[PDB]
């Protein structure tokens, strides 16, 4: 069969949380 | 076609009084086969046991122009006052007697346990005895507002066990259809009850597969020995 | 793009030409609203981005004063509200209401719990707020009395429903559009082909699934009729 | 081919009157077999069940070239009054009494509920009775203003049920061919009611067909006992 | 490259050639245009790029003066509009309204809720702002009144619809191309095949796929028919 | 390498020898002229790479002296444009116009936002800039009236279109080649092969797949015809 | 056979605890 | 056959203890 | 066939393993 209105959830949801892990690397450094 | 098409058509598709062997039969056989063929026929239609069409009672155009002149609609409030049934508000409305086959069937409602759903049109649901009691209390495919299970019992009767009170009994089945008698026949003899001519009520287009299927049926009446 | 060219893009990838089809158009439109509705969600709500100008839609409203309760003295001020139900907004977009003109007025469209407390403050007495009440209308609150004198309004806004909002869509210079499938679905093109495909996806298992196709007060899906 | 090339066709392909063993009809029963082949053949065409063509009423070019000339629109505004039907908001219309199969009906729309989109056509679907409950109130399946539900009841009428009110019902359905009489018959005699000679309607695409159907008919007439 | 070059790959790739085809040339263009949208924002909005000439596309428009909200003293002062509705633009080039000359002319092209407070700065008095309104049209407004004399302006951006942008191009020296067909495709050549691949990724399954074939007032789906 | 060995190469591993063949050549030069686009960009936009000069076409342009929008006073001062509408550039290589002298001459190939506002430095007014505008002409601008005598100039970058700057490729010692399949191709030979590749892939599975063969007013390709 | 009511907490729990486990090495930084 | 009464208490303590890593990398910090 | 009184007790104390290995982690911090 075919229904992707729980999969394309979890999917988003899981690339968010990628999205949020690879921003909170980010840092704007010190000490020059 | 008419009677003397049926009779004609007939002859002529046996080859009756020809020159090479042949079957020759008189109009009351004519009838009983003509008869036997159409009931065989609508029957296997309306089951889908035919292979040749292969076809349940209103699943394509071609089966509802055949079995379109059989479907009367029925409606009753008076109800059969003394009969045992299998609950308390159990109530028996008779059949016309002339069914063969019930196709839809509702209930009409008048409760004032109904608020303002009175009249509410509730399906009534034909249910087999071993579900019946374990489908009294069953909230989802039990009686209800929406549903009235319904029982055959004897005498031709229909047990409606309902929730609420039923007023009103609207139905639609399969009738009798006139028999196929091409003449008049004489005292005594009659084919479902009818003696006099009897022309077929469905239409047109399945009369000639009811004419094949009467010669089959003679040429096995008149060749299941040989 | 029209609902007509959504809709016929759905039925054609599914190929449910035939008027004896079980899924009809409206299966169609039903799906694609809510589709619609989880994609804009699934894409606006994790963190915030530039919403396009093709999800939005303007609905114009047509206001009345009420009593706050009913016709008592203390019941508190009157309010004026919308004459009949407003679409529900999602909370991703810009939600605005404006007074027929988006480039002027100051009507600020706020949640239900705000405007309970508002215009304490001495400088915001003069400013009219906005919020769909329980009751499913779009309630009008201020200090300002003049604010009672308003007689209509436009809301522009990514409404949950396209079909609700599209049916109290403002009038057009030609006029109105009696039919939905000619009036324009919200929905930017970037949303368009995964919306097509979700549908799609939803009703091709269904499309070629058996039916309870014998008429003899039986279940013959067990059987796979 | 005209009914004098029917004929002498079939008296060629059965070998009329040659030396070697055949078969002589006379010419009711030409054409009470090129009627029987026309009509099986078209009706196996409508249904693709023949495994010659194996296409449906209008799959491909070559049926449509071949029932092109069956195919009758049918218009009607009057209803007919004393029925009892399946719900309150039920008109029924009559049929032609000349139709085989609905192939395509639609119905148009006259009330004010549905303001502004008035005169609207609607798009009448054929609906059995064990989805009736289930779609009087499915919005999606049900009755609206793009769809109404038509039911086949008794006497060649056609139960709509519909939301709204039914001004006009349109129809475009395959009508009784006219049958192929090659010679005027006499008193008594009749081929589909019809005594003159009948020329068949259909394309000459499908005449040379017919006629090998209706050949073949008649030699398992006469050769059905031997 | 033109319309009818990829519309007529998409075409022979899937081999679409008998006119006796349930998928005509107009779904071919209908996902072109929709999937080339998808792309382009996929491309484009994930961090900022380049965006080639090829994705950029022209219209001509024709303004006309507008009342604010309707005829009236206090309703505020008058808009330039476009007389036709204007297509959506998408939030990943360079937009520009330019008064036929590109390289010449400073009328700056903002968001519709920026331009409700705009040109109170004394040196941004001068400046001529656009917005595409919820009615659809592009409104004009500035602080000195020589702007309502201006008559027609174009307008360059990536739009959302290639087909409603090529409806409404500018004139060329020979003249206007009566066929959508025989106007230039706007995206970029480095964007065509995956362009191509997925819309006949999208056709291909949906080719081979049964129909509803009989007319037996029901529905042959389920059967594989 | 010419578009002749290009095309056969690809032919020729499709076996697609006889004429009664579905995919013609012009197929083949039509995915090889995106497909190079395509891995051009691919490799030579994630950093920045030496680019060989096979990857280079000249096109020889002839200059003709525009109004600004039209024989207004007003209207600013006149640009030269090519006469014929030029190609797109991609934006990985080394544009650059010349003077048909390639190693003489600084006209300054430029973008068209940039073309706006440039020589108002004193030392920087006459230089003659270059940028494609969207009517598709390639337009010249400088604050030297010098420059508006200026009548042929020769431009140098990777086109976007192989066909199309090929097509208004500059006149040969021999004389101008008419067919383009007597041209050379503009692409180093490293990324030949995986440009044959893509091509054939492309093209490998819609050559095996079936038709709708049959005339019967009726589409055949569910059926695998 | 089918059925997702416990599927689907735990695809939902397994991405609260990975969406956790990414907003948990979120800081703010200082010395600047 | 089928049975959960031992597969569901198991995901559920791999996601618990998912749950505890996840919030035991949790810290309010300091020197600001 | 089957019987999971050891597959069980593995699977209990491979989770306990994973869990004191979160708890393990654990830490309540200084230097505010």
């Amino acid at each position: 069969f075919g229904s992707g209105a729980i999969g394309y959830e979890f999917d988003n949801r899981y690339l968010n949380n990628q999205e949020m892990s690879a921003v909170a690397k980010q840092r704007l450094t010190s000490l020059p | 076609m008419t009677n003397k098409e049926f009779s004609d058509g007939f002859s002529t598709l046996l080859n009756s009084f020809g020159i090479t062997p042949n079957i020759t039969l008189d109009e009351y056989e004519k009838s009983t086969f003509l008869t036997n063929a159409q009931e065989q026929l609508i029957i296997d239609i309306y089951s889908g046991r035919n292979i040749i069409y292969g076809k349940s009672f209103e699943q394509t155009e071609e089966i509802r122009r055949y079995l379109s002149n059989l479907v009367e609609t029925y409606e009753t409030s008076t109800k059969v006052t003394g009969k045992l049934g299998l609950s308390k508000d159990s109530v028996f409305f008779e059949i016309p007697q002339d069914t063969w086959f019930i196709t839809y069937e509702v209930a009409f409602l008048k409760d004032s346990r109904l608020g303002c759903l009175d009249g509410i049109e509730a399906s009534v649901v034909p249910l087999p005895q071993d579900d019946l009691y374990r489908a009294k209390d069953n909230p989802f495919r039990g009686p209800s507002k929406d549903r009235v299970l319904r029982l055959d019992i004897k005498s031709d009767l229909a047990e409606l066990i309902s929730k609420y009170n039923v007023d009103k009994y609207l139905m639609r089945y399969i009738s009798q259809p006139t028999p196929i008698i091409l003449v008049d026949l004489p005292d005594g003899l009659s084919i479902n009850g009818v003696s006099t001519e009897s022309e077929c009520e469905l239409n047109p287009v399945v009369h000639r597969a009811i004419l094949e299927r009467a010669v089959q049926l003679a040429i096995i009446s008149k060749t299941q020995l040989t | 793009m029209t609902y007509n060219e959504l809709i016929y893009m759905v039925l054609d990838e599914l190929k449910l030409s035939s008027d004896d089809s079980y899924y009809t158009p409206d299966h169609v439109i039903f799906l694609l609203v809510k589709y619609r509705s989880f994609l804009l969600k699934q894409r606006y709500s994790d963190i915030k981005k530039q919403i396009p100008d093709s999800d939005y839609q303007s609905i114009c409203l047509d206001l009345i004063e009420v009593p706050a309760i009913s016709g008592e003295p203390c019941e508190g001020s009157s309010y004026l509200r919308s004459k009949n139900k407003v679409p529900t907004t999602m909370m991703i977009g810009n939600p605005r209401v404006y007074p027929m003109d988006f480039y002027q007025g100051e009507i600020t469209y706020i949640s239900r719990d705000r405007m309970r407390y508002v215009g304490y403050n001495k400088f915001l007495r003069n400013i009219i707020y906005c919020s769909k009440a329980p009751d499913g209308y779009l309630y009008f609150k201020s200090w300002n009395p003049q604010f009672l004198h308003l007689e209509k309004v436009s809301f522009n806004a990514i409404f949950e429903d396209a079909k609700e909002a599209s049916e109290m869509a403002c009038p057009e210079e030609n006029g109105t559009i009696c039919k939905l499938e000619d009036k324009e679905f919200p929905i930017e093109d970037a949303l368009v082909p995964p919306l097509i495909e979700l549908v799609v996806k939803e009703l091709r298992g269904p499309e070629y699934s058996p039916k309870d196709e014998d008429n003899n007060a039986k279940d013959d899906l067990p059987d796979a009729r």
